């Protein structure tokens, strides 16, 4: 992964 | 049955109600030779009259407006002035400062150092 | 020659911001009434000026908008700490502006002490609206609720609360009935439901209700029963045990609701209970799906009722059956965004590709807003849009896999992208993405000469790119760019390219500290703002690459607070 990719808001996983 | 005298000395004749849409004619009456208009011609008093009239029961070129305002703030006519208000508002949006300086026939009187300060001002902090 | 009472008057029908500042340069005359008469006051930069500025020139003031923090703070990439603080705007407006009734912020750092001093300075306060904004909780909630008598909007969209306790709704007084908009959806903790049912009731103006997931959906039917007059509803929690007496609780206070026009909400829905909004959906013109899990062919018995919809939110289940179906049923759809359902997961997870939206693009002819999250692209299907579709005013397109090419070709999305630019003349914002040479840049830079808004991650080859853009781009106001090989020399080249924008977001980039320095020297307006978490930039050479700079003109010069980690370039 990369930091603030894919531009979303949602919370990580 | 009121009588409205212009800054030409002419007099016009108007029912009660259309005279008294006027709030300046409304306290001089609430005081007859007919109600002196110091500051309001015989070419414009006829406009305002056509105006209460019809309301009572703006093509028109730009000299006449600015005289048209004039009158209607003079003679506290609230609906009117709304109007021609509204009308001179309309010249006024989309355009540039120099192109409403133009239309109003305004000198600009900044020094370039304060239209500069002014325009970076709106530009950069309100727009 | 009008007397100044006649011009406060005409100037009093001129309410946009452009003609205001324009009516304040025809003469010095003009500057002195606009600025005495001037009602609302927008700052899209909250460091652009000072508070103590605004105040002077505009002294009445009753309605401020202001924002803070930049957009891609919304991925993670401005770290906590660095700014925003609305404090010293409160602070300033209590003393000066005694009849405010409007605050919106956005992206601000609001605390209890904000909100407490508001409630008691601004005895006329109608309307706060706080958009991306951090740092307060429900007690901050509970003094505005308490005091402020006068309050008919209370809108807290996607903010980060606190939050201490529910309570703070049962501080709205017996004797307070003004409410015209209530938005909590962002609110984790439960209110009080008498509290809120009583609300409602004694509230007969409210218009716009939105709720949080907190509010069960066999309560919401209670809810709409006390105000059948609402034009937007958020649902609260949209699940419950399957029973045909909450189904036709549910379907009547829904139907008893004549005037809805938005509905939004919908966490955890249910299919089961989708239906019951039907009745409402022939007059809908926004809807909001995105938070509804459910699977294409229940979103496609929603959408086949909806003919009138304007505004589409929803999740790539809709998949590309679903968008075909809803290019035949929304012929006045003017946006659609769709969301990733599993936006880190890189194997698809729905069929949802391209050619959905190619079939929205061909079949809705007022479509002209789209922000689309997908993991596969053409350049033909790009074409296609860009033909389709020569009114698009803003194209934000995802593609999940940073520098994925043309799946069919394997050639960058560049001609893909020069379409869009190319055929959209209007166009006003663009982000792009998946493999991108300098080329596409060129292409913007020629083309895109209405555009306003830049967005680009992992894309380019060198500085020619970025100064493609800086150069050819006339409208350009925010430019906001990650992990691409742009640095020193496009950045020097077109310095004051940059007095000309509100801002321009660099981060992972090339810009090499050195440069940071020679831009802050020689553009003082300029803030240059090194936002760097390794410690001091010169315990590293000068032509090291700084983690993050933002620049923004202002007329206000160097910030007073900074954190640690934000250096600026001037002296
Ligand atoms: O005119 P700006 O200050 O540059 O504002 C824009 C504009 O929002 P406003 O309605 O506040 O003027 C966008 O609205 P659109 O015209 O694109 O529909 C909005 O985009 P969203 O529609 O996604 O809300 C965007 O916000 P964002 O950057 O968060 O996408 C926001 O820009 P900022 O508030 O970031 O400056
Ligand atoms: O426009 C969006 O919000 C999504 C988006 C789409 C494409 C490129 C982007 C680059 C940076 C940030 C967001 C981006």
């Amino acid at each position: 992964q990369v930091v603030g990719w894919p531009p979303v808001r949602n919370y990580r996983k | 049955k009121i009588v409205l005298k212009s800054s030409d000395g002419e007099s016009f004749e108007v029912e009660e109600a259309v005279a008294l849409e006027s709030q300046t004619i409304a306290h001089m009456v609430e005081d007859d030779n007919g109600v002196p208009l110091p500051n309001v011609t015989s070419k414009i008093l006829a406009k305002v009259i056509e105006y209460c009239k019809r309301h009572v029961e703006m093509k028109i070129d730009q000299a006449t407006l600015f005289e048209l305002i004039l009158a209607a703030n003079y003679l506290n006519i609230k609906n009117l002035l709304d109007l021609t208000c509204q009308t001179v508002a309309d010249m006024i949006k989309g355009k540039t400062p120099e192109e409403i300086r133009t239309t109003f026939n305004i000198k600009n009187d900044f020094t370039p150092e304060e239209e500069e300060e002014v325009r970076r001002e709106n530009q950069w902090a309100f727009e | 020659s009008f007397p100044e009472e006649v011009l406060e008057h005409v100037f009093s029908f001129i309410q946009l911001d452009k003609d205001r500042n324009s009516v304040s340069l025809v003469c010095k005359s003009w500057y002195e009434i606009e600025r005495w008469c001037r009602r609302k006051v927008f700052i899209g930069n909250c460091y652009a000026v000072s508070p103590a500025t605004v105040i002077r020139r505009f002294p009445k003031v009753r309605s401020v908008e202001l924002k803070g923090k930049p957009h891609f703070a919304d991925f993670n990439l401005v770290p906590d700490g660095w700014g925003g603080y609305v404090y010293p705007w409160i602070e300033a407006m209590s003393s000066s502006y005694t009849w405010l009734e409007e605050i919106r912020l956005k992206r601000m750092v609001v605390t209890d002490d904000c909100l407490e001093l508001i409630a008691k300075s601004f005895k006329n306060f109608k309307v706060l609206v706080l958009s991306s904004c951090e740092g307060f909780s429900t007690d901050g909630l509970a003094a505005i609720a308490a005091t402020c008598r006068n309050l008919k909007e209370l809108d807290l969209r996607e903010s980060d609360v606190d939050d201490v306790s529910g309570h703070w709704l049962s501080h709205f007084p017996d004797t307070y009935t003004s409410l015209v908009s209530l938005n909590i959806s962002c609110l984790a903790s439960e209110v009080s439901f008498s509290a809120l049912e009583r609300l409602v009731t004694r509230c007969p103006n409210l218009k716009s209700l939105k709720l949080n997931r907190a509010v069960p959906l066999e309560k919401l039917a209670t809810l709409l029963q006390r105000a059948p007059q609402l034009e937007e509803l958020g649902t609260g929690g949209y699940t419950a045990e399957v029973r045909p007496d909450v189904y036709s609780g549910l379907s009547v206070a829904l139907s008893g609701c004549k005037e809805l026009r938005c509905l939004s909400g919908f966490w955890d829905a249910v299919p089961a209970y989708l239906p019951a909004v039907y009745s409402v959906c022939s007059r809908l013109t926004t809807l909001n799906l995105s938070y509804a899990t459910v699977q294409s062919y229940d979103l496609v018995k929603l959408l086949c009722q909806c003919p009138k919809l304007q505004r589409l939110w929803v999740l790539d289940y809709i998949e590309d059956a679903g968008l075909e179906v809803l290019a035949s049923t929304c012929k006045d759809l003017r946006e659609l965004r769709v969301f990733p359902s599993e936006p880190f997961v890189m194997e698809p997870n729905v069929a949802l590709t391209e050619q959905g939206l190619v079939s929205v693009s061909m079949g809705c002819p007022k479509l002209e807003s789209v922000l689309y999250f997908c993991r596969q692209m053409t350049n033909a299907a790009l074409i296609t849009i860009a033909r389709n579709r020569p009114n698009m005013t803003r194209f934000r397109l995802c593609i999940i896999e940073p520098k994925a090419p043309d799946y069919l070709t394997l050639e960058p999305l560049d001609i893909g992208f020069g379409a869009i630019v190319e055929h959209c003349k209007d166009l006003r914002r663009l982000s792009l993405s998946g493999l991108l040479t300098d080329k596409v840049f060129e292409y913007i830079g020629t083309y895109a000469k209405k555009m306003e808004m830049l967005s680009v991650a992992f894309a380019g080859d060198s500085d020619l790119g970025m100064h493609h853009v800086l150069s050819g781009c006339d409208s350009l106001r925010k430019l906001e760019i990650r992990d691409c090989p742009f640095g020193d020399k496009a950045l020097l080249a077109n310095a004051s390219k940059l007095e000309t924008m509100r801002s321009l977001w660099m981060s992972s980039c090339s810009v090499s500290f050195g440069a940071c320095k020679l831009l802050g020297q020689k553009m003082p307006k300029l803030n240059v703002e090194v936002i760097d978490e390794r410690g001091a930039p010169d315990s590293r050479p000068e032509s090291c690459p700084v983690e993050r700079v933002f620049i923004y003109r202002t007329v206000a010069g160097p910030r007073f607070d900074m954190p640690g980690f934000v250096w600026n370039m001037d002296q």
